[PDB]
RNA sequence: UAUUAUAGUGUAUAGUUUUUUAAAAAUAUAGUUAAAUAAAGUAUGAAUUAAUAUCAAAAUUUUAAUAAAAAUUAAAAAAUUAAA
């Protein structure tokens, strides 16, 4: 019931926005906006490790 | 939705013209020269001869 | 041009026919046994009923596609409960096997 | 839209119409860098086929990434070595 | 009926997914 | 945002990507079940190997602490005694093939 | 919301001129010269022949029709020329007077005391021209002779070129249409009266350029 | 020009001659697409016939016009032919 | 027939959105009178020739009885006995004059069934007491016949009165009126001659006289021997000054 | 229903669109354009949008007492060939006034003349940008 | 005789046609389930790619 | 001066065209072959009912694709003229044969194979045909579902067509996945190898048994939903069997 | 709430509170089984409600 | 030889039944709760008809105890401790 | 057989497949200043309501509270849609 979806020639931006299927390389913004239980977007893995620590220490020095 | 209607009050509609046009109409037709079936002008079959020449 | 049509008082007002007191026809002993249909003028060379299994296919074809019948294979209420029959069915059973 | 080979990273541009909505995010194509049928991942949007009512053609607009890619592949510096080989306007 | 048809189609899709 | 543009850096997975913990190659052609983190440098983990190299348990916050080339969970790295998890032990809850990491990157 | 994008014209691209010169006086003078110039594609038709057949059938016989017409008009072979074959619109609702209207069998000047025209007798047309050096009187005489011969051929139909045209080629109509007087008598260009001396000078200049 | 109905007339010829002034840069060798009412189909068929210039189009003949307009599918080929015939001579004089 | 629309300009800088109406073969089709009553004389004029198969059987029968060539449309005009013309007469566009006043009767374009906002869209007293002396009133107990309400707006016989004529082209049989009609192309408009204006008479010695009863072209002239530009009659200016500016009396400064 | 709004009389229901082919509308309109050309209210023009866009035009409006003299560009042109149904847009820019005006051809008082034989699309683009900025600021 | 046959067994308008019911081997079917044509109103159209192979070049439906 | 009714105003469904000067706005280049606006005005194609303009575009694409796949298509209601006009536009694109035209048709249609088939056969099929490439017959049999007129939209010059030659559509084949009936006098024709291979691959899917299971499951689904005349999946029988397969294989070999 | 008779065969509307009822999808009327209920009888073997007791003794005797 | 699920399973060293279960809905091939249409359940033999059962009207959609136990349910021995 | 996934665990390319219709009103969504969607018709078929004679144009006058109750006067066609 949105104007963009109503447009005779659906735009590629709107098509990508609608492309929220639970598959590899699917839109992450729509999945995040969706409820946590509905989707499977888990916490972002980060490396709080020694090499990042050393890089930050070098930059600070 | 305020009071009951009587037979004449119901028959007013058949007195009218819209009722006759909607219900009491007779279709004019003829026998198709090809399939020899009842047919109304302007409407034809999907047979090859009917499509090519439209009776 | 147009077909004559007249709304039917029979459809407008159709009261139920009188019932029988004690299942008694008042003038059974006074009237002949002739069929009231024959003596009234209703006769049929070929009676057809669409409620029969033979005419079930004809009835289904006549019915419009858009009207849908849901419980074709299952049923809402459980049909394996020991329940009674209709009064006329019970009476027919008793008469058939008294 | 821009599609990049999953392994090679080679990028090619092709607008997607309404007939191919379910093939925008992912595609399968014969990548030139690798002579095999490989998966292609969506990276950026170029422009819709046709146009929305009562607006110019380019109103949806190519993405900045697509514009940068096109500039890199057809810009002044990029065209300089090739423009000498054959004037881009004619033969 | 306009939006109701779309709502029913979405519900049918969800039911098929969940079946 | 979605679909972090990768024009400047192609963001490709080399065939010889070695698991950050068990030091074994990753074959992305077969399946994408492995775990990839661009962090643009690049990190690769087997789904099983993502567990902490010391206590071999999952990561409560989904964050680890690389030590001696191996990923150690925050409790082990900080020195606090590892507390056994209840919901799950041997997994990581991370999403395969950068899907849990595609949120952050270069645009 | 502008109609033209920035790339509507290629960047750093020249554009061709769309008028002679910016000076209104010289622009008006050139306009006057061109307006007073004689028509170069004008050709008065000796006679418009017409057939009840279609162009896809008459194209094959077009050359034969030309030769037969040249023989009929008693002229040296190849002296006549045929204009483009023009097929008149198959109008469901007839509309007399339109250029693309199937010519009728007769005309009021032919049958004044008739309550209707005779049915269609030509669905394709082709103009016949003579050498441009031929005078107007000569052209009129040739057209009238051809029309009379064709009419006699049709009447006797109801060997000679007229009979061959009527029977083999199939042409069943011919006319001598009036002169195309739609041309403009430019007595003033750009609001400036065209003096007789100026008009004669322009005509002389055009004649000299043509010769 | 493009709106000419049925046959061409001296009015249309004079219109073409008048607009010759508004088209200065035109040369007898100009590409055929400049001709009024010359559609994409018509110019493609002329190129197939190897006709590439207004001079050649004017140099065409009635039989070629007929076979272009009634066998090649070209429409208003008579109109473009008349345009070229009426305009060639002024173009030649301009070129000289 | 309403031929087309264009824009023309006066001798001054006044622009008129002209509507060009085509006048096809016109002929006096019939003469009528209600038993000879004075003032009932009427002349029925045809509009355009038409095949035999085009009309209904009764219309074809009417034209056959008249003897006039079959016409697609036939209008009627009340006239005086002196204005009669014989049946079968040929009417030329020069029947009018470039600068006279014409009454235009036509059919408005059909807009279909529209609401009050579209038709009648803006978005007496019966009995009441002016003073507090007494109490007597009469309220509204129904809808009065005159009540702007939603309905079928569109096709309707409209009649513009006293539209000036602007240009006559008797070679193509066209008349240009400096106004725009709310009618579709092809509508058979009826032109009549306005009989008075501002307390004066359209035809008079001061202004001019018409081709009473109608215009009969001379014998020598032949319209087929004349070009389209040689057969046009332009009207004198309708306005007196340049309407962009003001008249010299109201103008601060004038150039002359 | 004390009144009626629709007429079903043959005279009004009839339409002559079928017979319209008997009268050439385009030829009549072109004849009117040629009459205007002869009278001098306008000169013939055969230009395309690419060719004309950006060309300088001088406008002399014969108002009183002092005729208005302006120099502008060509933002757009309605038609590509001489015709009464034409019109041309201009963007005149005086000392402190930026007026974009549509001028129709054939008007005896609004003598508009494209002073150059050609125009520059880059000039058109920059002038359009100037007009857009002025309009936004206003 | 042909006219009578057409009147009797002729496909009526609105019923007894290829759009009302379609007779399978011995059974009546709705037009959508007709196995003689996968027209736009046929259920067979909405099937495709059961799991064996793609089976069709078009990539929008089926 | 301004017209009486100002601005773009919607008129009745069947109303004439007036040349009054008004600012005309078009959503895009309607002159494009396959990009045509849908509306009830005379200049637009009829807009058959749809849930949205996007849905209408999808329906148009599906109809055109089906037409290309099998020239003949039966469509109900206002979509028949739209399908005919779209088929004519596709034929125009094919005759143009430009690479840009082919890319546009690829954008429009759903099947690149059908795009190639059209661009390969239609040029030679309609080389001699000027304007009308698709015919639209009206069927006297109305759809029982909603009682909507049905139209048989077909391509012309089937004899000149290469892959569709000798095809008679008076009655569909025994199975929808079998090759269409062939005229007796045209039984020896042979179709293009690529189209034949594509059709064979498409038919193998239905020849598979999992399709039979899907068919029985569809019987069950419709029975549950409410469709009345859906025989029980116990009584239903497979569409495809071994004896029928060999008989149809012999028929296909005979027809070639 | 209640407008007609309490029996299911009554025409006018009822309400759950006053006259609570079971979900009877389709059952015969006062004048005997109709074509629709008989179609259900022949296809499903019993009336769609299921509360009815199948009774085809007469059919058994006939056949 | 275009393509076959059994051929693909053999090439990949997989079970054809496992592939069929993968590419057909989970409820049909595994002991899981999912909607089943009433028609599929079947009916007994009526006077003019023979009996109907899932085992005859949908042989492929039947469940598979072997695969169900292999995939879903554990084996006691694999966890036995003592 | 309804707005509507019941989510515990858990995973991420199975296309895991039922939403009519050829316009309009109304209603809901959608280069001045501070244009889309929902039709009738075929088919199915409720609900509030129901003293009422085939009915109560209208005005005037009056009777015990709205008074189509009364009287006088007058002249009120039928059907369809919309409008409080
Ligand atoms: S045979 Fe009668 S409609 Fe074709
Ligand atoms: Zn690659
Ligand atoms: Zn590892
Ligand atoms: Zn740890």
């Amino acid at each position: 019931k949105e104007y963009r979806l109503t447009v005779p020639y659906r735009s590629e931006v709107t098509m990508l926005r609608l492309a929220n299927h639970k598959a590899i390389n699917s839109n992450i913004r729509e999945l995040f906006k969706k409820p946590l239980v509905m989707n499977n977007i888990k916490a972002i893995p980060r490396d709080l490790g020694e090499i990042p620590r050393d890089y930050v220490l070098r930059l600070l020095f | 939705p305020k009071r009951k209607k009587n037979p004449m009050q119901l028959r007013r509609k058949v007195y009218g013209l819209h009722f006759k046009e909607k219900y009491l109409k007779m279709e004019e037709w003829y026998y198709c020269p090809l399939c020899a079936e009842p047919k109304k002008p302007g409407e034809w079959c999907r047979r090859e001869d009917c499509r090519q020449i439209k009776p | 041009m147009y077909a004559r049509f007249t709304t039917r008082s029979k459809f407008y007002f159709r009261p139920a026919r009188p019932a029988l007191a004690y299942n008694v026809d008042p003038n059974v002993m006074r009237r002949p046994k002739v069929k009231r249909g024959l003596l009234k003028g209703t006769y049929s060379d070929e009676t057809v009923d669409l409620r029969d299994r033979e005419r079930l296919e004809l009835l289904e074809s006549m019915r419009h596609p858009r009207e849908r019948d849901f419980y074709q294979d299952h049923t809402y209420h459980n049909q394996w409960l020991r329940r009674d029959l209709e009064k006329h069915q019970k009476q027919q059973l008793a008469a058939r096997y008294k | 839209a821009l599609f990049s080979c999953f392994r090679c990273g080679y990028m090619y541009e092709f607008a997607v119409s309404n007939s191919y909505c379910r093939k925008l995010t992912l595609r399968n194509d014969h990548c030139p860098r690798c002579d095999q049928l490989t998966l292609f991942r969506f990276m950026s949007v170029s422009g819709m086929v046709g146009n929305m009512p009562f607006k110019p053609i380019g109103v949806p607009g190519p993405s900045y990434a697509t514009l940068w890619w096109r500039k890199t592949r057809e810009g002044k510096e990029a065209s300089a070595p090739l423009d000498a080989v054959c004037k881009s306007d004619r033969w | 009926a306009a939006a109701a048809a779309a709502a029913a189609a979405a519900a049918a899709a969800a039911a098929a997914a969940a079946a | 945002p979605a679909y972090n543009e990768d024009v400047d850096r192609p963001m490709v997975v080399p065939p010889d990507a070695i698991c950050f913990n068990c030091d074994k190659p990753i074959d992305a052609g077969d399946v994408n079940s492995y775990v990839w983190i661009p962090a643009g440098q690049g990190y690769f983990f087997h789904f099983g190997c993502f567990k902490c190299n010391r206590c071999k348990y999952r990561l409560g916050h989904n964050k680890f602490y690389s030590k001696d080339g191996k990923a150690w969970c925050i409790p082990c790295a900080l020195g606090r005694d590892v507390r056994v998890p209840t919901r799950r032990w041997h997994t990581s809850y991370v999403n395969t093939h950068r899907t849990g990491s595609r949120l952050t990157g270069h645009f | 919301y502008w109609p033209y994008n920035e790339d509507f014209v290629p960047e750093g691209a020249e554009t061709s001129r769309f008028q002679s010169s910016g000076s209104p006086g010289t622009r008006r003078r050139v306009l006057q010269e061109y307006a007073l110039s004689p028509l170069f594609g004008a050709r008065v038709p000796c006679c418009v022949v017409g057939t009840l057949r279609t162009a896809k059938e008459i194209i094959v016989l077009k050359r034969d029709i030309q030769s037969l017409l040249c023989e009929l008009m008693e002229l040296p072979q190849g002296s006549v020329t045929l204009g483009p074959l023009q097929q008149l619109r198959e109008m469901m609702l007839y509309r007399h007077g339109t250029p693309l209207s199937p010519r009728l069998g007769d005309e009021r000047q032919l049958n004044m005391d008739a309550y209707a025209r005779r049915p269609i007798a030509a669905r394709t047309m082709m103009d016949v021209f003579l050498a441009e050096d031929m005078s107007l009187d000569e052209i009129v005489n040739f057209g009238r002779l051809s029309l009379g011969k064709l009419q006699i051929a049709l009447n006797n139909l109801r060997v000679e070129p007229a009979q061959l045209l009527v029977d083999r080629m199939g042409i069943s109509y011919c006319e001598i249409p009036s002169l195309d007087e739609s041309d403009y008598v430019f007595a003033e260009v750009g609001g400036v009266a065209v003096t007789d001396e100026e008009a004669e000078r322009v005509a002389q200049r055009w004649a000299e350029r043509c010769e | 020009g493009i709106a000419t109905g049925g046959r061409v007339t001296n009015e249309d010829r004079r219109w073409w001659l008048v607009h010759l002034e508004c088209a200065p840069d035109v040369t007898p060798g100009t590409f055929i697409a400049w001709l009024d009412c010359c559609g994409t189909h018509t110019c493609k068929k002329l190129i197939e016939r190897n006709i590439w210039t207004i001079e050649q189009v004017a140099a065409l003949d009635s039989d070629q016009v007929d076979e272009l307009k009634y066998r090649e599918g070209c429409l208003k080929m008579d109109v473009v032919w008349e345009h070229a015939r009426t305009i060639i001579t002024p173009l030649r004089q301009r070129e000289v | 027939v309403k031929a087309f629309t264009c824009k023309d300009y006066d001798e001054l800088g006044n622009q008129f959105d002209c509507t060009a109406f085509w006048f096809p073969d016109n002929q006096v089709v019939k003469h009528s009178t209600r038993n000879g009553e004075v003032g009932t004389d009427k002349v029925y004029v045809g509009a355009m020739n038409v095949p035999v198969e085009f009309h209904k059987p009764h219309v074809a029968a009417f034209y056959k009885a008249a003897g006039v060539p079959v016409k697609h449309v036939c209008a009627g005009f009340p006239i005086t006995p002196d204005a009669y013309a014989p049946v079968g007469t040929k009417l030329d566009v020069r029947h009018f004059k470039p600068g006279q006043e014409v009454t235009i009767t036509f059919q408005n374009t059909d807009y279909g069934f529209r609401g009050v906002m579209f038709r009648h869209g803006f978005d007496g007293d019966s009995r009441w007491q002016r003073r507090p002396g007494a109490m007597g009133t009469e309220g509204q107990k129904r809808i009065y016949p005159g009540h702007r309400m939603a309905g079928q707006t569109g096709a309707a016989a409209e009649t513009y009165q006293g539209v000036p004529v602007w240009r006559i082209d008797y070679k193509n049989s066209l008349i240009y009126l400096p106004t725009l009609l709310d009618a579709d192309v092809g509508t058979y408009v009826r032109f009549s001659d306005t009989i008075n204006t501002k307390g004066l008479t359209l035809w008079n010695e001061h202004r001019g006289l018409p081709a009473f009863p109608t215009f009969i072209p001379p014998e020598d002239e032949d319209l087929s021997k004349l070009a389209t530009d040689e057969c046009q009659l332009k009207s004198p200016p309708l306005y007196m000054y340049f309407r962009d500016e003001f008249p010299a009396t109201q103008l601060v400064s004038q150039a002359d | 229903g004390y009144t009626r709004e629709r007429t079903n009389r043959h005279f009004f229901v009839a339409r002559a669109n079928a017979f319209f082919s008997r009268l050439p509308i385009a030829r009549v309109q072109r004849s009117l354009a040629m009459e205007a050309v002869r009278e001098g209210r306008m000169r013939p023009w055969k230009y395309t949008k690419e060719q004309i866009l950006g060309a300088p035009v001088t406008c002399n409006f014969e108002y009183n007492p002092r005729p208005v003299r302006l120099i502008g560009t060509v933002m757009d042109a309605h038609t590509e060939e001489t015709s009464i149904k034409g019109g041309l847009k201009v963007y005149a820019r005086n000392e402190e006034t930026n007026m974009m005006l549509w001028i129709p051809p054939g008007n005896p008082k609004l003598r508009h003349e494209v002073t150059s034989t050609k125009g520059s699309f880059q000039h058109y683009l920059d002038e359009r940008d100037k007009w857009d900025e002025a309009w936004i600021t206003g | 005789s042909q006219q009578s046959r057409g009147l009797l067994s002729g496909s009526g308008k609105g019923f007894s046609n290829e759009f009302d019911w379609v007779e399978f081997k011995n059974k009546l079917y709705p037009s959508k389930m007709d196995p003689r044509n996968n027209e736009m109103g046929s259920v067979f159209r909405r099937v495709g790619d059961l799991g064996s192979f793609i089976s069709t070049s078009r990539s929008m439906e089926r | 001066r301004a017209p009486p009714v100002i601005g773009c105003t919607r008129k009745a469904r069947w109303a004439g065209i007036d040349d009054n000067p008004t600012i005309t706005y078009k959503p895009w280049d309607t002159t494009e072959p396959l990009m045509a606006d849908y509306g009830w005005t005379r200049g637009k194609l009829p807009k058959f009912r749809a849930r949205s303009p996007f849905h209408r575009q999808q329906i148009a694409r599906r109809m055109v694709t089906e037409m290309i796949r099998k020239d003949y298509c039966i469509v109900g209601g206002a979509r028949a003229p739209a399908l005919r006009i779209l088929a004519d536009h596709v034929v125009e694109l094919a005759k143009a044969g430009d690479t840009d035209s082919r890319q546009q048709l690829a954008y429009f249609l759903h099947d690149p194979l059908m795009v190639d088939k059209a661009f390969d056969e239609y040029p030679r099929r309609f080389k001699d045909m000027n304007a009308k490439y698709a015919m639209m017959t009206r069927l006297k049999s109305r759809r029982r579902t909603d009682a909507v007129a049905m139209y048989f939209v077909e391509y012309k010059n089937r004899d000149m067509s290469d892959n569709h030659k000798g095809e008679d559509y008076s009655a569909g084949p025994e199975r929808f996945f079998l090759p269409p009936r062939i005229v007796e006098t045209e039984k020896g024709i042979q179709r293009p190898p690529h189209m034949q291979m594509a059709f064979d691959r498409w038919a193998s899917k239905f020849k598979t048994e999992e399709f039979h299971h899907w068919w029985r499951l569809r019987h069950a689904k419709l029975r549950y939903w409410g469709v009345r005349n859906v025989p029980h999946p116990s009584d239903v029988d497979p569409l495809w069997t071994e004896k029928e397969e060999e008989e149809w294989h012999n028929e296909m070999l005979a027809n070639t | 709430y209640q407008r007609g008779g309490w029996s299911p065969g009554s025409k006018h509307q009822k309400h759950m509170t006053l006259n609570p009822t079971l979900y009877l999808y389709r059952f015969p009327g006062p004048h005997g089984p109709g074509p629709y209920t008989m179609k259900y009888w022949w296809t499903l073997g019993c009336f769609p409600t299921g509360m009815e007791v199948p009774f085809r003794l007469h059919e058994f005797l006939s056949t | 030889g275009r393509f076959n699920m059994d051929e693909a399973a053999a090439a990949l060293q997989l079970n054809p039944a496992y592939a069929a279960a993968l590419y057909r809905p989970l409820n049909y091939t595994f002991h899981i709760r999912g909607q089943l249409y009433p028609a599929q359940k079947g009916r007994p033999s009526r006077p003019g008809s023979l009996a109907a059962s899932q085992g005859r009207m949908f042989p492929l959609y039947q469940r598979n105890d072997r695969l169900d136990k292999e995939l879903f349910r554990l084996n006691s021995r694999g966890l036995t401790t003592e």
